[PDB]
RNA sequence: ACGCCACACGGGGUAAGAGCUGAACGCAUCUAAGCUCGAAACCCACUUGGAAAAGAGACACCGCCGAGGUCCCGCGUACAA
RNA sequence: CCGAGUGGCUUGCUACCUCGAUGUCGGUUCCCUCCAUCCUGCCCGUGCAGAAGCGGGCAAGGGUGAGGUUGUUCGCCUAUUAAAGGAGGUCGUGAGCUGGGUUUAGACCGUCGUGAGACAGGUCGGCUGCUAUCUACUGGGUGUGUAGGUGUCUGACAAG
RNA sequence: CUGUCCCAACGUUGGGCCCGGUGAACUGUACAUUCCAGUGCGGAGUCUGGAGACACCCAGGGGGAAGCAAAGACCCUAUGG
RNA sequence: AAGCCUGUGUACCAGGAGGGGAACAACCCAGAGAUAGGUUAAGGUCCCCAAGUGUGGAUUAAGUGUAAUCCUCUGAAGGUGGUCUCGAGCCCUAGACAGCCGGGAGGUGAGCUUAGAAGCAGCUACCCUCUAAGAAAAGCGUAACAGCUUACCGGCCGAGGU
């Protein structure tokens, strides 16, 4: 509902870890981002690997709990969390001034940060966190 | 016993049967196999078994590699096949094992080990160039009892 | 060696807290296939009773001979079907988009609800087809409410409400279904949605029990032999191993017994008809007298007598129905003796 | 490397991003050639199958997607085919095709029908104890076939003296 | 096995002592195990109306005495219920004892038997004086 | 409870494995790209909890001088407070 | 045969930790886990006709029970069973139980000792404390936050 | 012969729970909402990395604080008794 | 064998801060009065986190790896047409390597052994015609034949092959 965002990203065919890295500097700087079409960002190697490492961080857990998100929506949220001191009173205030989004709710495109892209043409090995999040259970709603 | 209770060189050279009583016969039949009476200059082809690392080999691994090995030679070149194989080295380390914990530990004797230096040839086969193959086989075989990786190095010949 | 043992419950109805609504929620619906039509009903449990039924069943040896089964009977007068919420498809599932209502409501509706007094039905019904050529409607759901002063055993008058799922043909032709029932005054009955001999899912809040131990609440042994009279009875070995050092949520422990949410699976309707064929004399225990609308279900029934009860087209038979059971006979012997 | 298909003149050869669609008189096959770095176009009367890499693994994948054109150049002239015979010993085998699955009844004796569904615009043609798979796409084609060899397949018992079964009498 | 056509409270355990309905020479068995069955820690494992049964011979002659065999439950204190909801029950415990074929070892069956077991057990029942 | 009722099927993706098309290596090749299948196991289905999910939610109506709620009173389908 | 390893269940070694005290063995009860899989599912080979097997692969979802001797763990034995697998959690579990064994004070026997008395021999008898501060969890409330009320829902996650 | 057991149920009396009155003790370096791993004198609520965590209160059975209680009664040592 | 025991030389901890190493007596920098400015050391420069999403070039597809030292970071003997790079020998447009088509012929089914053995049970020998080739037969197959192919020669193809 309404994110007055300094900057939009688009995540579409770029690799997460990449955007999230320059992501969190942006917050921490003062800037409110929003990044757009999670479905589409991307992680490089091979599928069965990856989705074995999301899957074990999901049966991970206990009483005390290890809350993993399955939704390509919070996946990427919780890549940028760890990119921030989200714990101290500057961390927190900066990751809540970043939200993603599936899709893009917003009228502008988003903007492709530099060194972010992946050429399709050029890679074979890397999934989709759409895929990922079908992997895991999710219900596909975008 | 493992091996890996002897194998590396991490004690003084302990030799001298003046100074030590009721070691263990040696297991190794022959150290000179195939036509003896033979001349090794009388091949064109010499292969020889090389030890990629420095290590002590008990008499129970060299019998088992040297077995394993001229066995082979044997059913393939015959009980006198034209070659000759040579196990150069001896089993002169005398071996110990503490079997009261650690107080007088010093171990009773239970056998013997050859030491061997990286790049050294065990063994060493002369034949002819049809039967090169046949010792190339021979020695893969050795190999696979004795604890370093190892090189087949053909000295004398080019026939390739 | 210590023999193996499965553990003491079932940890998927957990936490076993007492329940937010003492009317049922079902979590889950029916598919699409048939005409459109309210996919649930409801009414009141009243007690059970026994009815000599024919073997319906074609691959038994006893089919056509006589047999005895136990049934419940629950009052099933007719509910009010009082408006239509529709939902829409978003990124974050499912959302209510807005409500057709009606002008005719239950006398003693307002019991409940702040009755609406100035409402416009086509507005809303316009959001909502515009929503549906935009491909973004999701399913299409009736607020229903139930008529206990229809029910003189329950003193209640207060209506109960609970919203129901339309499945059905086309969204088109369901939507339609839909405002139709509403705009009448949504009265409709276990008829129009059920038949005798179908396999319903029957949902209810269970008897309360308030604190119970383990034995009772997770059935745990009660200290066996010499161990029963040192000072422990009915007391668990330990609260778990010393490492981990915290104790887990599966151990068995003490706490609030009944008055869960229960949702029982194919429960075969006996019989939908009305009156007081299935009273029995000197009336229920605790409830009353059956005379009217009622509905015979096999077996038990989740929930005490006066409890609402919901039901819905089994979503996972594993029978085929046999309609219309032959009923010859239906006890209404005393329960009391 | 790079690699010329010049198209035969009964086919007509269209290309947009990754995949190729191929019509000819028997019909038409719609691929995607995707592999890093290698680049498949239509240049004219001609395809081309091109990359600035020549290690091991892209020649592989080069030589590759050219017998994959190739192929489908066959198959929407001359088509695909296949041939099937059903053997059976003591129970008389019933094969036939109904829908989009070709259906076999009283296999070694079983109640139980076993089937299997058709792959693509593939057509399944018996004539007695004789079948002949065929169709423009050599992957679909041969898929179905092979999925009604296997559907005979039988690991309980020794193969050698229960052979009943539909075998693949003729590879094209 | 073939359903019953009733439902049984098993009134029997491993241990228990029962009457041997025949003339084989056995009057009273010990039930040692039931065909078929698995239990759960703790429990006793149980066999009622119906059951094949494994049994030794505790009272008899000096040849069946001490003798390890199988049997067939034909008649049980604990009650059972039928089609028509009517519970039936008997006077007392009784088993008869059986080959591996499930045939009577025995000529003649005394005291009456279950319907039920005469489903299961076909030469059996057709060696029951009466059947109940 | 010793009594009675109810507790799937089916989809999706895989392992081992069976194969298809297929090159590096003109052949061959289940694999290197691609694909069809395939476990009581994985995901969905189903049951239970769940607006404190800090992005702290949605809908409808009622109401802001009055909607609604508490206390009070008679009681339990509830309950150690 | 010889050679190379993995585990940390046995045993041995060491003497780092605790002697102003971290309660023993076995059992029991209750919870979680590991896979080197006993059964069950899906497979490969066969000295695979079939049936019944033998061997191997994936696989830890579920199951793996009742009894006779013995304090026993272990193990032996019986009848059942699809099978009646093994192991970790302070050799899980005494602010939970038991107290049969080990290992106090009484006594006997054998062996040893001049003797007191001893035994890594046997045997009969021989005690089980505490009102929970914190934390943990099972259930139940009161408040604050979200920011007037009633009713109906959504579903991030969570459990099976 | 029997609830010792299969396998537990219901009931009875006194407590327990709520209210009036009376009113201790054990224990307390400090801090303290923890959990999973790691590290560390090799057995951490406090160190490190993550995870989780709105506060307060009631009842409970005792997993942890190598829980509380007693300068170990085993073992060795003392130019001890 | 040990985070074992017992020597020796040395530096360190003990009794040594501060910087780095996630934490961490003795590993790295470093030996330190107070205060202040500056420049470096070890170590580090995508984010958490001060400084590069630095440059030229190559390799790796396993998330190998992102782990100086170590009780602490494992990974072995053995194996690998996974892939990259370098060397040597030989064959090749007088057409190589492979594949496909064609030919694979006669004396004679060699002699011997044998009831029989005719490439192919065993023993010995292993010769010459036609020719562009074709063994007294390399591997299956048959009771023995038959039959199916290897060698060998020709064609098709066309560039490196081994
Ligand atoms: C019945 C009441 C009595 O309570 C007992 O008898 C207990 C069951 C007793 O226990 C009894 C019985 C038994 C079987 O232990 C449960 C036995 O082994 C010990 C010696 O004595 C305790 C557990 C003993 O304390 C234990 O002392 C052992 C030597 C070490 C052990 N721990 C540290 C490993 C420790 O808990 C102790 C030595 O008695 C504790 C000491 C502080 C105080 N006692 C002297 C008091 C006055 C007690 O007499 C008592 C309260 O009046
Ligand atoms: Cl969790
Ligand atoms: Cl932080
Ligand atoms: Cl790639
Ligand atoms: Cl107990
Ligand atoms: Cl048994
Ligand atoms: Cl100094
Ligand atoms: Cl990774
Ligand atoms: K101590
Ligand atoms: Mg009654
Ligand atoms: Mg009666
Ligand atoms: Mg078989
Ligand atoms: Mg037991
Ligand atoms: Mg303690
Ligand atoms: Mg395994
Ligand atoms: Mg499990
Ligand atoms: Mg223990
Ligand atoms: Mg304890
Ligand atoms: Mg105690
Ligand atoms: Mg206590
Ligand atoms: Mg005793
Ligand atoms: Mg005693
Ligand atoms: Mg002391
Ligand atoms: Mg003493
Ligand atoms: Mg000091
Ligand atoms: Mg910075
Ligand atoms: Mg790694
Ligand atoms: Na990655
Ligand atoms: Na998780
Ligand atoms: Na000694
Ligand atoms: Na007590
Ligand atoms: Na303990
Ligand atoms: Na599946
Ligand atoms: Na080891
Ligand atoms: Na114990
Ligand atoms: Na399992
Ligand atoms: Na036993
Ligand atoms: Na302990
Ligand atoms: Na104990
Ligand atoms: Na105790
Ligand atoms: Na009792
Ligand atoms: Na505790
Ligand atoms: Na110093
Ligand atoms: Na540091
Ligand atoms: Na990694
Ligand atoms: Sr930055
Ligand atoms: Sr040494
Ligand atoms: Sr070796
Ligand atoms: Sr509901
Ligand atoms: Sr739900
Ligand atoms: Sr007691
Ligand atoms: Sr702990
Ligand atoms: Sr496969
Ligand atoms: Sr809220
Ligand atoms: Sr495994
Ligand atoms: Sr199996
Ligand atoms: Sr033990
Ligand atoms: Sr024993
Ligand atoms: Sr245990
Ligand atoms: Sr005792
Ligand atoms: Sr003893
Ligand atoms: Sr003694
Ligand atoms: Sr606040
Ligand atoms: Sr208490
Ligand atoms: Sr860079
Ligand atoms: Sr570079
Ligand atoms: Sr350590
Ligand atoms: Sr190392
Ligand atoms: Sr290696």
């Amino acid at each position: 509902a309404e994110f007055d965002a300094d900057v939009i990203v688009d995540a579409r065919d770029c690799i997460m870890g990449r955007v999230a890295s320059q992501v969190a500097e942006q917050a921490l700087d003062g800037e409110t981002v929003a990044v757009v079409n999670a479905e589409r960002a991307v992680i490089t190697g091979r599928e069965e690997q990856i989705v074995e490492k999301y899957e074990k961080r999901v049966d991970i857990g206990n009483d005390n709990g290890y809350f993993y998100p399955k939704r390509p929506d919070g996946i990427f949220k919780r890549t940028i969390r760890g990119m921030l001191p989200h714990k101290k009173q500057r961390g927190r205030e900066a990751f809540e001034s970043v939200r993603v989004y599936l899709g893009n709710p917003y009228d502008e495109d988003g903007e492709v940060l530099d060194g972010t892209s992946l050429d399709r043409l050029s890679n074979i090995k890397f999934v989709t966190l759409g895929e990922i999040s079908e992997t895991l259970g999710a219900n596909k709603t975008w | 016993k493992p091996a890996s209770m002897y194998r590396d060189i991490d004690k003084p050279a302990y030799t001298r049967r003046e100074y030590i009583t009721g070691i263990p016969g040696s297991k190794i039949a022959q150290h000179k196999m195939g036509r003896k009476q033979k001349d090794a200059d009388d091949y064109p082809v010499q292969i020889s078994l090389i030890v990629e690392e420095t290590v002590q080999l008990r008499h129970g691994s060299l019998e088992a590699s040297r077995l394993s090995a001229n066995r082979h030679l044997i059913k393939e070149l015959g009980e006198e096949g034209d070659y000759k194989m040579t196990l150069r080295k001896f089993p002169h380390q005398v071996l110990r094992e503490n079997k009261d914990g650690m107080r007088a530990a010093f171990g009773k004797i239970v056998g013997t080990a050859a030491r061997v230096q990286a790049g050294e040839q065990l063994f060493t086969a002369y034949c002819n160039v049809e039967d090169a193959e046949h010792v190339k086989e021979a020695f893969r075989r050795a190999y696979n009892k004795i604890t370093p990786s190892c090189r087949i190095k053909v000295e004398r010949g080019e026939e390739l | 060696p210590q023999p193996s043992r499965p553990r003491k419950g079932s940890l998927g109805f957990g936490p076993r807290k007492r329940s937010t609504s003492e009317t049922p929620r079902f979590n889950s619906w029916p598919s699409d296939d048939g005409q459109p039509g309210v996919q649930g009903f409801a009414g009141y449990k009243a007690g059970m009773t026994h009815v000599v039924l024919v073997n319906d069943e074609p691959n038994s040896p006893r089919e056509g001979m006589e047999e005895t089964v136990p049934v419940t009977v629950i009052e099933t007068p007719p509910m009010r079907a009082v408006a239509l919420r529709a939902y829409e498809d978003t990124p974050y599932g499912q959302r209510p988009l807005t409500e057709v209502w009606t002008d005719e409501f239950h006398s003693e509706l307002d019991r409940t609800l702040d009755v609406p007094e100035d409402h416009d039905p086509d507005a809303a019904e316009e959001q909502i087809r515009d929503a549906h050529e935009a491909g973004d409607l999701g399913d299409l759901r009736l607020i229903t409410h139930t008529v206990p002063d229809a029910v003189p055993s329950v003193p209640k008058k207060k209506p109960d409400v609970m919203e129901t799922r339309v499945g059905g043909g086309s969204v088109s032709d369901r939507l339609d279904h839909a405002l139709d029932i509403v705009e009448d005054g949504g009265e409709h009955a276990m008829n129009d949605i059920f038949r005798a001999g179908e396999y319903a899912d029957v949902a209810g809040v269970t008897k309360g029990k308030g604190t119970q131990g383990p034995v009772k609440r997770w059935g745990v042994q009660k200290r066996k032999g010499k161990h029963a009279r040192q000072g422990w009875r009915r007391r668990i070995g330990n609260l778990g191993p010393w490492n981990p050092s915290r104790v887990r949520s599966t151990v068995p422990q003490q706490g609030q017994t009944g008055y869960h949410q229960r949702t029982e699976l194919n429960k075969r309707l006996i019989d939908i008809g009305e009156g007081d064929e299935p009273t029995v004399d000197g009336g229920f225990v605790n409830y009353g007298e059956v005379d009217g609308p009622y509905t015979l279900v096999k077996g038990s029934v989740p929930g005490p007598d006066k409890r609402l009860v919901r039901f819905r087209p089994a979503v996972r038979p594993n029978d085929q129905p046999r309609l219309d059971p032959e009923v010859r006979y239906v006890s209404n012997e005393s329960n009391q003796g | 490397p790079r690699v010329e298909l010049e198209i035969p003149e009964d086919v007509d050869a269209e290309q947009d991003h990754l995949d190729i669609t191929v019509e000819g008189d028997n019909g038409s096959v719609t691929r995607r050639l995707w592999y890093p770095d290698i680049d498949v176009s239509v240049d004219g009367d001609t395809v081309v199958i091109e990359s600035d890499e020549d290690n091991a693994k892209t020649m592989s994948t080069i030589g590759t997607f050219q017998s994959h054109i190739e192929n489908m150049f066959h198959g929407v002239t001359e088509g695909w085919e296949y041939g099937m015979e059903v053997f059976y010993s003591h129970f008389p085998m019933q094969v036939n095709v109904e829908g989009d699955e070709v259906v076999i009844e009283n296999f070694l004796g079983e109640k139980a029908p076993r089937r299997t569904t058709i792959h693509g615009d593939t057509d399944v043609e018996i004539d007695g104890e004789e079948l002949t798979v065929s169709g423009p796409d050599i992957e679909a084609v041969g898929q179905t076939a092979a999925d009604i060899e296997q559907l005979t397949r039988i690991n309980d018992k020794d193969v050698r003296v229960f052979q009943d079964g539909v075998y693949i009498t003729r590879k094209p | 096995m073939e359903a019953l056509g009733a439902d049984v409270t098993q009134g029997l355990e491993k241990g228990s002592l029962i009457t041997c309905a025949d003339n084989t020479g056995a009057r009273e068995l010990k039930v040692i195990s039931v065909h078929g069955y698995s239990g759960t820690k703790n429990r006793l494992p149980k066999a009622g109306l119906g059951d094949k049964i494994t049994v030794s011979v505790t009272k008899g002659t000096p040849e069946m005495r001490r003798q390890v065999l199988e049997a067939v439950v034909v008649r049980q204190r604990k009650p059972i219920r039928r089609p028509d909801g009517t519970r039936v029950k008997f006077e007392d415990n009784a088993a008869v004892i059986v080959d591996e074929n499930e045939d009577p070892r025995g000529t003649e069956l005394k005291g009456p038997i279950a319907r039920e077991v005469a489903q299961r057990f076909g030469s059996v029942a057709s060696a029951a004086t009466m059947i109940v």
